[PDB]
This record gives structure tokens, C-alpha cells and sequence, in this order.
């Protein structure tokens, strides 16, 4: 699978972790994960899960303090990885001043993630209409980065909008024939790689007379038939042979150009039509 | 704000002008000292009509004991006042005059108010302490003229803040804690007075470099009502010189060249070394002399 997971960002040289306070930060206290969570979340932002208190760059005076910002805000937040550290704002590094975490550009700094090797930026960013979630998300006046399960709906849900309190349109935290749900052929496959499973694979001819009947599915929705590969025809999503097609008489089929490079699967009738699927349509993947 | 230990203060029988002096975080930062203005310095501040120095503070106006206010701002991690440094002090004293109240700050001893001792585990450095005939309990508060004010700490202050962040060279020394009176004839006794202790001892005399950065670390450790040093300079011979028959080598003159004529004057050490030297005219600075002095 490929999921985001909660960590902690400790030093190299020296054995501290980061700990927020009230509006700061405060000396390591670590080895103790009942307090210190963070996470990423999206525009590259750094979000801690107990404290709901994200961090940010203020320049506004001579010496931009490194304080507390709300996550709903015009605070310009984000942070990205160098080859062996972290940079800010406008190459701004979190310098330690043993105890305190600045931004005076220096770039003799280290950061890895708890008690293993990782520059904590190998893994990207992981997360109505079946539209990805928005973390975090201030709701009932509280901070929240993940679909929490609560007595209103059935199992977990999120939200759809950046703000839920003006739009009012939430979203079923989608962890199956996803019936009215437009996705891009890319954005659903990331999303079902986020879930670990891969494509619909047609291997036998019992399982697509199956589908022909099914009712609760959409007429028109991908089935994974892309080539990834530019040196090779067509693949699937996992590698499963190619001895079975249900490609269409009435298009020409145009290799390259005139036509496209994704398959379209018509349901009422049985065929694989040429196309771009880089517009929002339902789909399926086991 | 004069500090009597670089301005000679006496009947005053090339203009002057006065400036604050820094040393680098010292028990007695903002000095004011006195030279020619003919030269070039900085100015800062010009007068018209919560994170602080790598630390972090926290204020709560409730009125509750110094137990209770421990326990109370303790559950959010934090630690009582403990002052150790002198920005610290002027900050927290101007943040109580801010608020308009004496706060509490955290400290406790452990043996009748003998041995004070911060919560931190840092050697002591500084003292600010405000009278001698005050210490009734083993407890201190802030006052409004900035001075620690030696009390009872089981009551209700209207707010409280808590914070987050002998032989040596070839001689020995001795210290002497007692009660003195004797006002005159003070040049021709100390060594009869050392004499009688055990034989081949003599007044102190500077032969070294490293012994005056051992006596002044040696210094701060009872300096509760302790801030003058003394010096064994006195009228020899027509001249500012020893009590025993010998010249002397390590000059310790301010500056120019005295011509103290009198038959004693005060011969003082400072914060961090500089030579002073005050002719005195009348003897109330006696106390501060041979009770609680270096002798």
C-alpha cells in the first residue's frame, strides 16, 4: 500500500525531535509519541495532529519569528526538501539554536525521520462526485486531517471543498463499481495505487459477460488499457497477458495521431473504443 | 544610578561626560561610567513624549498561593521564575510594572534561610537582594523599585509567571565574619592583627596574574549584603604603597596620577578588574570594611 502515516522529525547531530508550545517550539522532551504527531499535508504544509497548530513564515519585520500560524490563513506556509535538509520560505532552513528552531539560511543542518534513514520526502503527498479529500479541515471549530467516524453517516467521510462551512459538500472517505463518480483515468488510478489494488485485468470472457449484466455500473466508465510503456502497443495496469480484446469496427483506430493513446469500454454493446480519458468519468479497479 | 565602585565621590578641590557601560551579561549591567566626550561612541534609545531572549514566559493574574500557582501553570509544562540573568530581571520587572502588581517567583531553600537555590540547578550568579534586616522567611518576591524582597511566599499575590527555556599559588586565604568598631588607626595594626594568627603571614599582596580571577569567582558566593572589595593600599611612606617594607610592581591606579596626601583612602576592586581608588571624607563606609569584607 501507499498511504500517508504519522511521524516525527528529530535532528541528526544531536538527539532532538521537534515539540510545539503554546505559539513555539520547544526543547526535544522526545521518545514519546503521546504528544509530538506530524503529518503532511496538501500545498507541501506540515500539520501536527494533537496540537491542530501548523507552523509557517511571517515575513513581516528584520527577524522573521517562527511562531504559530492557523492553517486557514494568509501565512504563505510550505516547506520542501533539500538533498539533506529542509528549506522554507525563500531558502529559509530551520536552524537549531539548541532548543529553538529559526530560519537564518545556514546550510549545515540535517533532519531525518524517527530512528531510520530517510530524507522525510521520499513519499509524496497521499490522500461528492467521489472528489479526493481536503486535509486538514476546520470543522465544528476544531482542526481535523482525517475521515473520522462519527453517528451521522455510515462509515468515515471527508470533505470535498477547502472550505466546508461556506460549501456544505462532503464526500465518502474512499479507502466496486463507484457508480457517478467522473474521475480522471489518471486521478483514478493514483487513487486506487493510494488504495494498494490495481485496474480492472479482463483475462477470460466469464468475467466481462458478468459485467455485461450487472446493473449497478455505469454505461460508459475506463477499464485500464493504457500504454505507460511508449516502446509497447497496450498493457494493463498490473502485468497481465494480452489475449483478450474487444476493440470497435467503427473507428478507424488511429495509432498515434488522428486518434489517442487510452481505451474507452461502451458496456451496452461490448466495445473498446480509442480516446482520452483525461476528462472526469466513473471507472472500476479490483 | 551611580554605583560607588568607579566614580570617586569626595570634596572635588577637559570637559566630563558620562555613558552606560555594558559587560558582556554581568551582576551589575547598566554602570555608568565617566570620560572625555571628545571621542566617538553609540547612542540608541531617544526618548519623546510571550518570547523573550531565547526563553518563553507565561503570566496568570489569578491570586493564588506559590503551591498552588506551581501546581496550577505546571500542568501546561512550565516552571517558575528564576532569575539568573540581568536582562531577565529589568524584563520581568518591567513586565510586573506593566501589570501593575508584585508576582510571584519560584525558588525554596533547605536550611532556615540559609542557603537560597534556584529550581534550575545553576550555579549562583547574581544577586539583587533589596535589605539585610528583611529576611524573617526562606521566600522572595519582586517589589516595584526591582529588588527581591525576602518574605513569606504563603499568601495571595494578584498574579503569578512561569517560565521555560584556601590555598591557591603558593598562599592561603582566610575569611573573618564578625562585629567590628574600631574607627581609628588603621595603618599601623593588621599586621600585628595577622601576626598573632600563626607566624610568616602577611597582608595580601598581588606577586601573580591568575589570582585576582581566582579571588573574584571566589567572591560571589555569600555577597548577600557583600559588594565592595578591599585592598591592602594604604599611606606608606609618603606614598600609596603596601604595609610591609617592599615596593611594589603591579600598578593598580585608575588613571593620571593620584596624589592622595591623607593618611588612608579606599582602595577598591571592581566587577571585572578595573583599578579604583576613593579618598574618602568622612568614615561611614565601614561596614563594608572589616564585618562582612574580604580580610
Amino acid at each position: 500500500r501507499a498511504a500517508n502515516d504519522p511521524f516525527t522529525i528529530v535532528h541528526g547531530n544531536t538527539g532532538k525531535c521537534i515539540k510545539p508550545v503554546y505559539g513555539w517550539i520547544v526543547a526535544d522532551d522526545c521518545d514519546e509519541t503521546e504528544d509530538k504527531l506530524w503529518k503532511w499535508v496538501s500545498q507541501h504544509r506540515l500539520f501536527h495532529l494533537h496540537s491542530q497548530k501548523c507552523l509557517g513564515l511571517d515575513i513581516t519585520k528584520s527577524v522573521n519569528e517562527l511562531r504559530m500560524f492557523s492553517c486557514d490563513s494568509s501565512a504563505m506556509l510550505w516547506w520542501k526538501c533539500e538533498h539533506h535538509s529542509l528549506y522554507g520560505a525563500a531558502r529559509y532552513r530551520l536552524a537549531l539554536k539548541d532548543g529553538h528552531g529559526t530560519a537564518i539560511s545556514n546550510a549545515s543542518d540535517v533532519w531525518k525521520k524517527g530512528g531510520s534513514e530517510e530524507s522525510l520526502c521520499d513519499q509524496p503527498y497521499h490522500e461528492s462526485y467521489g472528489r479526493p479529500c481536503e486535509f486538514p479541515f476546520l470543522i465544528d471549530g476544531t482542526w481535523h486531517h482525517d475521515c473520522i467516524l462519527d453517528e451521522d453517516h455510515s462509515g468515515p467521510w471527508c470533505a470535498t471543498t477547502l472550505n466546508y462551512e461556506y460549501d456544505r459538500k462532503w464526500g465518502i472517505c474512499l479507502k466496486q463499481f463507484n457508480t457517478q463518480t467522473a474521475l480522471s483515468w489518471k486521478e483514478a488510478y493514483v487513487s486506487c495505487q493510494n488504495q494498494g489494488a490495481d485496474l480492472l485485468s479482463i483475462n477470460s470472457a466469464a468475467e466481462l459477460t458478468y459485467l455485461k449484466e450487472k446493473e449497478g455500473i455505469a454505461k460508459i466508465f475506463w477499464i485500464g488499457l493504457n500504454q505507460l510503456y511508449s516502446a509497447r502497443g497496450w498493457e494493463w495496469s498490473d502485468h497481465k497477458p494480452l489475449n483478450f480484446l474487444n476493440w470497435d469496427p467503427d473507428r478507424p483506430s488511429a495509432p498515434t495521431i488522428g486518434g489517442s493513446s487510452c481505451a474507452r469500454m461502451d458496456a451496452e454493446s461490448g466495445l473498446w473504443q480509442s480516446f482520452s480519458c483525461e476528462a472526469q468519468l466513473p471507472y472500476v479497479c479490483r | 544610578n551611580f554605583h560607588p565602585l568607579l566614580v570617586s565621590g569626595r570634596l572635588r578641590i577637559r570637559y566630563h561626560c558620562a555613558l552606560i557601560l555594558n559587560l558582556q551579561k554581568s551582576p551589575f549591567t547598566g554602570t555608568w561610567n565617566f570620560t572625555s566626550c571628545s571621542e566617538r561612541h553609540f547612542v540608541s534609545l531617544c526618548q519623546k513624549y510571550v518570547k523573550y531572549l531565547n526563553n518563553l514566559y507565561k503570566i496568570i493574574p489569578k491570586t493564588l498561593t506559590w503551591h498552588s500557582a506551581k501546581r496550577e501553570c505546571l500542568k501546561s509544562n512550565m516552571q517558575l521564575v528564576s532569575i539568573t540573568d540581568p536582562y531577565q530581571q529589568a524584563f520581568l520587572s518591567v513586565q510586573a510594572l506593566l501589570h501593575n502588581s508584585s508576582l510571584w517567583i519560584g525558588l525554596f531553600s533547605q536550611d532556615d534561610e540559609l542557603n537560597f537555590g534556584w529550581s534550575d540547578g545553576k550555579r549562583l550568579h547574581f544577586s539583587r537582594w533589596a535589605e539585610t534586616n528583611g529576611q524573617l522567611e526562606d521566600c522572595v518576591v519582586l517589589d516595584t523599585d526591582g529588588f527581591w524582597k525576602t518574605v513569606d511566599c504563603n499568601d495571595n499575590q494578584p498574579g503569578a509567571i512561569c517560565y521555560y527555556s584556601i590555598p591557591f599559588q603558593n598562599c592561603c586565604y582566610n575569611f573573618i565574619i564578625t562585629k567590628n568598631r574600631h574607627m581609628a588607626t588603621t595603618q599601623d595594626e593588621v599586621h600585628t592583627k595577622c601576626q598573632k594568627l600563626n607566624p610568616k603571614s602577611h597582608i595580601l599582596s598581588i606577586r601573580d596574574e591568575k589570582e585576582n580571577n581566582f579571588v573574584l569567582e571566589q567572591l560571589l558566593y555569600f555577597n548577600y549584603m557583600a559588594s565592595w572589595v578591599m585592598l591592602g593600599i594604604t599611606y606608606r611612606n609618603k606614598s600609596l604603597m603596601w604595609f610591609d617594607k617592599t615596593p611594589l610592581s603591579y600598578t593598580h591606579w585608575r588613571a593620571g596620577r593620584p596624589t592622595i596626601k591623607n593618611e588612608k583612602f579606599l582602595a577598591g576592586l571592581s566587577t571585572d578588574g578595573f583599578w579604583d581608588i576613593q579618598t574618602f571624607k568622612v568614615i561611614e563606609e565601614a561596614v563594608y570594611f572589616h564585618q562582612h569584607s574580604i580580610l
